[PDB]
RNA sequence: GUUGCC
């Protein structure tokens, strides 16, 4: 047990995950709402007034989400999994308490229900927070479960993690055809959403804004700031000595166009021609109203007198548009991760917050006067028993705002849909692979395919050989393993600090040597205006390891401009790496050793000062390095570990740094359908579609990833023997021959299950309904249909069902609709029959079958259905390195090759993959694969790097097999050796999903639509194909003239139409209707679509007037 | 869920040989490649029934509904 | 042009307009409820 | 519903072959093939803002859905017979309200309905019978006692041993 | 017969129709059915 | 009617 530092890094790897886990972004957020986010909303709405009768108010002084302030108990609470069963939402109240006047004097009343809050499983506030495997025995959920995730009213949802563009500072565009524009987009925290541009038409720098009537150019709005000696504006903005006087100068002339030359002329050009949205005051100055316009304006800063901070940050937006004019080379890209700012859940559902909150306490506002505006009720009236009618608006709100994903905000208007889905409990790890994906928004850019491409400044940041495909190629993306977002911390402190650290303020410098120095950006605005930077950035540093500033703050310090740029804002990506200060790094195997001892975790280590974390910006200036024995002297952050580029859904492929980079992605979509365990309790659960494996195994070769996230404790598909050669011709591309009797050994039975549910609803009249069945004849009460009723009317537990078998007997009774007539005559036989029947092409059982109740009263009924199945052909298998295969032909045993032993092969493939898809890991897989349970020892195949193959061949030929495992193998068909050898051994093989019995499909002559008469479209609607346009270009090239007629009028569509002659529109069964003679009719057939034309176009003023020729004597 | 009765490709039995080798592990502690070969697999395509198995048995039956 | 009745251009412009037949603005029942949820186009035509 | 031939009146709907056709067990000739599946103002004005009166309490009193809708029917038909002229709005929905909820048997009693509005309970009865008389409920269920032990016992902040003291 | 039991309770109650939905021996509102005593047919394969 | 996926 001699440690060092060159390969026992690793083994802190888990310590960053044990105290700080999977699912981060998610809780972490939630956390921080709940505790210390509601206080700062109640300080900002508090003291609602009403203006009749002024001498009332009420004020809240806290707000408080669980446990009460008389009882102190913990809580009292339905747990969620016997919540989840019963379509309830998973809720604790929210209690305040208010003071105000009653009366003759005020009172305080505390812990007053509200409403009640969904909290999502997991966070603190559930009761699964902090549990040892006995409380959650109790409740019967399952340890491995990742959480994270809302249950509201049944089914499971989750918000996405969700990004925008940065918010809040400046980019650069540039176009060709059009002129060269730069954003500057920014939110104040209330009502408003401004975005500002900065637009050359034909040579001359302008301006406009979405709350300005028209455009107003650039010296007018500097001259409006302040800065009115005009050699200023060119000195800040050019500098000396250079082109940039050569364009600019144009600009200067308009000054002497309109004549204003002073700072008292300069702001009533803007107000003159200011669109004026209404305050309905409007006392307007026409001094005053100038200079809030030049107060609601790029809302980063804002001023008190002077306008001089204000001013010289619109000067520095400005050299931007100048220095691209010069070449196009400095322009920048919208999808530079640098420009992304993630976003997480809980500060994104406090938004949704806002806008239901103050839709509270404006209507109880509203009803407060409206009680109040009587002479009588005005002195021992109470407000607070109508409290309780408007308090289940922030429920209804929040609940369908998890349900139907889509936000109606207000003080944004702003229509986000999609915003949450429904997670996949189809494997184990598709319920952590959706726990971690990132959302893009959309903003209609279909035509370029740059952030349809990946950046290579994403090293680290999130994974790279996860994204799905199709309908997204590049917009659905994954977080990394080792992962954390950054959060805010404050501003004012570092602008009192870097102050400290010898800089200067902006209100005493000129701008003639600005230019020549640096300058720091806080959050894109110029404020120290620094010189020397190195030996500035470096007691920065030395500050932050030491730990006196937060941690979360970069100092990109880039030279292609004069600028320096400090951020603090929240909500970016960042990864830690350990500080190397020389040609020695600072890893210390002695601080190493202590940490497997378990005296200090993680956290202790950033502390100290070895470990601090990196964002995309700070990226840039340092030199990370990738292994201790590649070490300059010149030379910081080496890696923590270089496998650690890929999710917790990736990384479960063996060997990904020898396969082909395009065969990685085709797996992260498919490993997350593979058919396997899904927790502990899944035996337990009613939900929609599951589906369940019988005997799984845990695979063969593992990796540092799935031994992170438990993967190996119940994991999908089995480990097979496959011996890769082409037989009997059925393996052309990509199929695969399996025996017939290793699958009847149990093989991949896997097993699926079936929610069906229904509503005992309760109607005007007070009527029910009833489950009454089984009913007789000639002796017997079992029907053919009534096998399965059971005596409660329940279909009884444990027996097998076919087509037809109704198993719940519903009834329902017939007045649903009448008025409520008050007596007691007529009601003893009113319930007409509408049961449920089960379809299906295979006989299948019901596995358990439960009743209870919902929310409101009602009776509920939810029984689950359960069918297994042989895996025969046409199924879909898989290899966990993407190479796809249905099953071609399943042969008997004595077919197959067998060996000196007697082993059969199980799964044979034919070898026309392995040159094309390049698929290398697979070859690799088998040699490491043969030699592990040879030696009895589970062998590690991890992500760059892992069990080498030059000792594994050593323990293969100690045994007496081949050195590259291609032992020799007899023909089972005819008894003699191959003229060749086989490549040999086991593979880990998952099932995967859509198998074919529930995709087989056939209708005869079935149901036709209501509006056009053409067949159904969808399966459970009865099917019926759509024969398509170029389908019909593809018939018509062959010259075909009957076959193109049939189907499409006589198989499909056919119609009976008697038409007339002269005037000629149709008519009914025997008339013209328009002249009305009845006499010239002439029968012919045309499509039900070519008549339901020929009277919508009509329906409009124009007419189809039909002409008719006879066939015969041409 | 519990052991396979049968081996997926030869076809011999294991069922009496799964609580056995746990035998095998908490006293005489030994090595798990050597332990099945005092068992008697002596073939190669026995020998990953055992080793690859997960006992996910062991973690359901506690969640009983008889308490 | 003239020889057929509608040929004036008084016509182009509306005075009387037609009601489709009903089979192409189908009473849609979405069973949720016992009230039938009617498509767009009635109520359009039911407003003027 | 009458066969063509046999005039039978049974028909039964064959859906194994996905024809869903229709036809009689007597003779066999099919019926239809084809299936055809289907994919004043003041007067609205003041009951509008009754039902919103209705879904005002209800939320406030933990009134189960079924009951307000059911309380509707009450006050449609009340409407017609000049009951709610000169009343107040605020008493008239609250004795409309009451009688669905004895019509359920539920725990509701009726000063709850009262406490509320801050009046007194002998005037929200005075026009609870003034009504129950006009428009004739004959049959109506006695408010048994026994309802309201097992409702009283939650609020009550008892042991965990709650079965057992009811 | 072997009627309803309860989640955890796991208490046998026959309930009459029309009247209850809770179990008794404890306040939980789940019951699930008890498996029948009716000979069901299998194959072995 | 609207989304998710192959
Ligand atoms: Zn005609
Ligand atoms: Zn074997
Ligand atoms: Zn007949
Ligand atoms: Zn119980």
């Amino acid at each position: 047990d001699e440690i060092n530092t060159a390969q026992d890094k690793w083994h802190l790897l888990p310590a960053f995950l044990k105290v700080k886990g999977l699912v981060k972004q998610h809780l972490d957020s939630f956390n921080y709402f709940v505790d210390t986010d509601l206080k700062k909303i109640i300080k900002a709405n508090q003291l609602i007034l009403s203006d009749v009768d002024p001498e009332f108010y009420l004020k809240y002084v806290d707000i408080r989400v669980g446990k009460k302030s008389s009882s102190s108990t913990k809580d009292y609470l339905t747990p969620p999994h016997e919540c989840r069963l019963r379509d309830m939402t998973y809720s604790a109240p929210i209690y305040v308490d208010i003071e105000y006047t009653r009366g003759r004097n005020i009172i305080m009343h505390k812990d007053v229900e509200i409403g009640r809050m969904p909290i999502m499983l997991r966070s603190n506030k559930c009761i699964l927070y902090d549990a040892d495997e006995s409380k959650m025995a109790k409740l019967n959920e399952c340890p491995l479960d990742p959480g994270g995730y809302f249950i509201v009213n049944g089914t499971e949802k989750v918000i996405l993690v969700q990004e925008q563009l940065s918010k809040n500072r400046i980019i650069v565009e540039a176009d060709e055809k059009k002129g060269i524009v730069q954003a500057s987009v920014t939110s104040s925290t209330h009502e408003r959403k401004s975005k500002t541009y900065v637009i050359t038409k034909n040579g001359k720098i302008y301006l406009k804004h979405n709350s300005i009537a028209e455009e107003i150019p650039i010296a007018i709005v500097l001259k409006a700031c302040g800065i009115l000696s005009d050699l200023e504006i060119m000195q800040l903005v050019c500098g000396n000595d250079s082109s940039y006087q050569d364009i600019f100068a144009v600009n200067l002339e308009e000054s002497s166009k309109l004549d204003i030359y002073t700072q008292q002329q300069a702001l009533e050009y803007i107000g003159a021609k200011v669109k004026t949205m209404r305050r309905q005051k409007l006392t307007i100055l026409q001094e005053g109203i100038e200079a809030i316009a030049t107060t609601v304006i790029a809302h980063l800063t804002v001023e008190a007198l002077d306008f001089r901070e204000k001013a010289l940050y619109i000067a520095m937006m400005t050299r931007r548009v100048v220095m691209a004019m010069y070449n196009p080379k400095m322009i920048d890209d919208r999808d530079y991760v640098g420009n992304k700012r993630l976003e997480l859940a809980g500060q994104l559902i406090s938004l949704l917050f806002e806008d239901l909150f103050k839709k509270f306490n404006n209507d109880f506002k509203l009803s407060i006067d409206k009680v109040l505006k009587k002479p009588n009720r005005a002195m021992e009236y109470d407000a607070l028993l109508s409290i309780n009618v408007h308090s289940n608006n922030i429920t209804s709100g929040l609940n369908r705002a998890i349900s139907t994903g889509n936000w109606s905000l207000k003080r944004f208007k702003m229509e986000r849909a999609g915003v949450t889905h429904v997670l996949s409990r189809l494997s184990y790890i598709s319920a952590l692979g959706m726990m971690t994906r990132i959302s893009s928004q959309f903003e209609k850019s279909r035509k370029v395919s740059g952030p349809r491409a990946l950046q290579p400044s994403q090293f680290g940041m999130l994974c790279t050989a996860d994204t799905p495909e199709g309908e997204a190629c590049g917009l659905v993306k994954n977080l990394a393993l080792m992962t954390h977002i950054t959060t805010d911390d404050e501003e004012e402190p570092i602008k009192k600090l870097c102050y400290v650290l010898g800089v200067e303020d902006i209100t005493l410098i000129d701008s003639a040597s600005l230019h020549l120095n640096y300058g720091v950006y806080l959050n894109g605005t110029l404020i120290g205006s620094i010189r020397f930077p190195t030996k500035f950035v470096t007691q920065f540093r030395h500050l932050r390891r030491t730990g006196k500033v937060s941690e979360f703050i970069s100092i990109y310090s880039n030279s292609h401009q004069m600028a320096v740029h400090i951020a603090t804002d929240g909500g970016r990506i960042c990864r830690p790496l350990i500080i190397v200060s020389d040609g020695q790094s600072r890893v210390k195997d002695i601080h190493l050793r202590k940490l497997l001892d378990g005296e200090l975790d993680f956290d202790d280590f950033l502390k100290l000062g070895l470990v601090e974390y990196l964002d995309v910006n700070e990226e840039n200036d340092s030199y990370i390095a990738l292994y201790e024995k590649d070490i300059v002297p010149s030379m910081t952050h080496l890696e923590i570990e270089p496998f650690t580029i890929l999710g917790a859904v990736a990384g479960l492929i063996p060997y990904p740094h020898h396969n082909q980079s395009p065969r990685n992605t085709y797996q992260c979509a498919m490993g997350k359908q593979a058919i396997g365990a899904i927790a502990y309790n899944q035996f337990k659960r009613i939900d929609t579609l599951l589906y369940l494996m019988t005997y799984p195994q845990q695979p063969m070769v593992k990796t540092k990833t799935i031994e992170l996230i438990d993967y190996d404790k119940l994991p999908a598909g089995q480990n097979a023997t496959v011996a890769v050669m082409s037989y009997s011709g059925y393996d052309i591309e990509d199929a695969l021959v399996l025996n017939k009797s290793s699958i009847d050994r149990g093989f991949g039975r896997c097993e699926t299950r079936r929610k069906t549910t229904t509503v005992l609803k309760r109607y005007a009249n007070h009527t029910q309904d009833i489950i009454g069945g089984m009913r007789v004849d000639e002796n017997g009460d079992p029907i053919w249909q009534h096998q399965s009723l059971g005596p409660d009317g329940l279909g009884e537990v444990g027996m097998k069902v076919q087509s037809g078998q109704i198993y719940i007997n519903k009834s329902v009774p017939t007045n649903s609709a009448d008025a409520p007539n008050p007596n007691n005559v007529n009601v003893q036989t009113q319930y007409r029959e509408a049961p449920v029947i089960y379809r299906g092409p295979e006989p299948s059982h019901i596995d358990q079958v439960m009743m209870s109740v919902s929310d409101n009263d009602q009776a509920l009924i939810k029984v689950l259905l359960r069918q297994n199945r042989r895996p025969e052909l046409g199924d879909k298998f898989s290899s966990r390195h993407g190479q796809k295969g249905v099953c071609g032909i399943i042969v008997k045993q004595e077919d197959m090759p067998f060996n000196d032993q007697g082993i059969v092969p199980d799964i044979i493939m034919n070898p026309h993959g392995f040159p094309s898809r390049m698929t290398v890991g697979k070859m690799i897989e088998l040699i490491s694969g043969k030699a592990g349970v040879l030696n009895g020892t589970l062998e590690y195949g991890t992500c760059f790097g892992g069990s080498k193959l030059e000792d594994m061949s050593k323990i293969l030929v100690d045994q007496g097999f081949n050195y590259s495992g291609k032992d020799m193998l007899y023909s089972g068909i005819t008894g003699e050796c191959l003229q060749a050898y086989i490549f040999f051994g086991p593979i880990y093989y998952q099932k995967l999903k859509h198998m074919v019995l529930d995709k087989m499909h056939a209708r005869a002559r079935g149901p036709r639509a209501v509006l056009t008469r053409q067949p159904t479209e969808g399966r459970s609607r009865d099917g019926g194909l759509r024969l398509g346009e170029m389908e019909r270009d593809c018939v018509i090239a062959y010259g075909a003239s009957q076959l193109l007629l049939e189907r499409l009028m006589i198989s499909s569509d056919a119609f009976e139409v008697d038409v007339c002659d002269k005037c000629g529109l149709m008519g009914y069964s025997g008339w013209c209707t328009t002249c009305k003679s009845a006499e010239n009719i002439i029968k012919m057939t045309i499509p039900y679509a070519a008549k339901l034309l020929f009277q919508e176009l009509l329906s409009m003023n124009i007419a189809p007037r039909l002409r008719l020729e006879d066939i015969f004597q041409q | 869920m519990i052991v396979p009765v049968r081996c997926f490709s030869c076809g011999k039995v294991v069922g009496d040989k799964w609580e056995s080798y746990l035998n095998l592990l908490q006293e005489d502690e030994l090595d798990e490649g050597t332990a099945l070969s005092r068992l008697g697999l002596k073939r190669y395509c026995c020998r990953r029934m055992i080793l690859t198995h997960v006992d996910l048995i062991e973690k359901f039956l506690r969640y009983n509904p008889l308490e | 042009d003239a020889t057929v009745p509608s040929g004036r251009p008084e016509t182009y412009i509306w005075r009387y307009l037609p009601a489709p037949p009903v089979c192409i603005r189908p009473s849609v029942m979405m069973q949720d409820s016992p009230a039938s949820n009617e498509d767009d186009l009635t109520v359009k035509l039911t407003e003027i | 519903p009458v066969c063509k031939n046999c005039h039978g009146t049974e028909f039964e709907r064959d859906l194994s072959n996905a024809n869903n056709d229709l036809v009689c067990k007597a003779c066999g000739v099919v019926s239809e093939d084809n299936p055809i599946v289907s994919e004043l103002e003041s007067r609205e004005a003041t009951l509008n803002n009754a039902r919103r009166k209705l879904r005002a309490v209800s939320y406030a009193l933990h009134i189960p859905e079924y009951i307000t809708d059911a309380a509707f029917q009450w006050y449609k038909l009340a409407l017609a017979n000049n009951f709610v002229q000169g009343r107040r709005s605020q008493n008239v929905i609250a004795s409309c309200l009451y009688v669905a909820c004895r019509k359920e048997k539920t725990h509701h009693m009726l000063i709850d309905f009262s406490s509320r509005l801050q009046v007194s309970v002998y005037s929200i009865g005075a026009t609870f019978l003034k009504m129950v008389k006009k428009l004739h409920i004959t049959e109506l269920p006695l408010a048994d006692p026994s309802l309201f032990i097992q409702h009283f016992a939650e609020k009550l902040d008892l042991a965990d041993k709650k079965i057992k003291v009811v | 017969t072997l009627k309803y039991i309860c989640a955890e309770c796991s208490s046998k109650l026959s309930l009459s129709r029309t009247d209850a939905v809770r179990c008794k021996d404890c306040g939980h509102r789940i019951l699930l059915k008890a498996r029948t005593k009716r000979l069901v047919q299998f194959e072995a394969r």
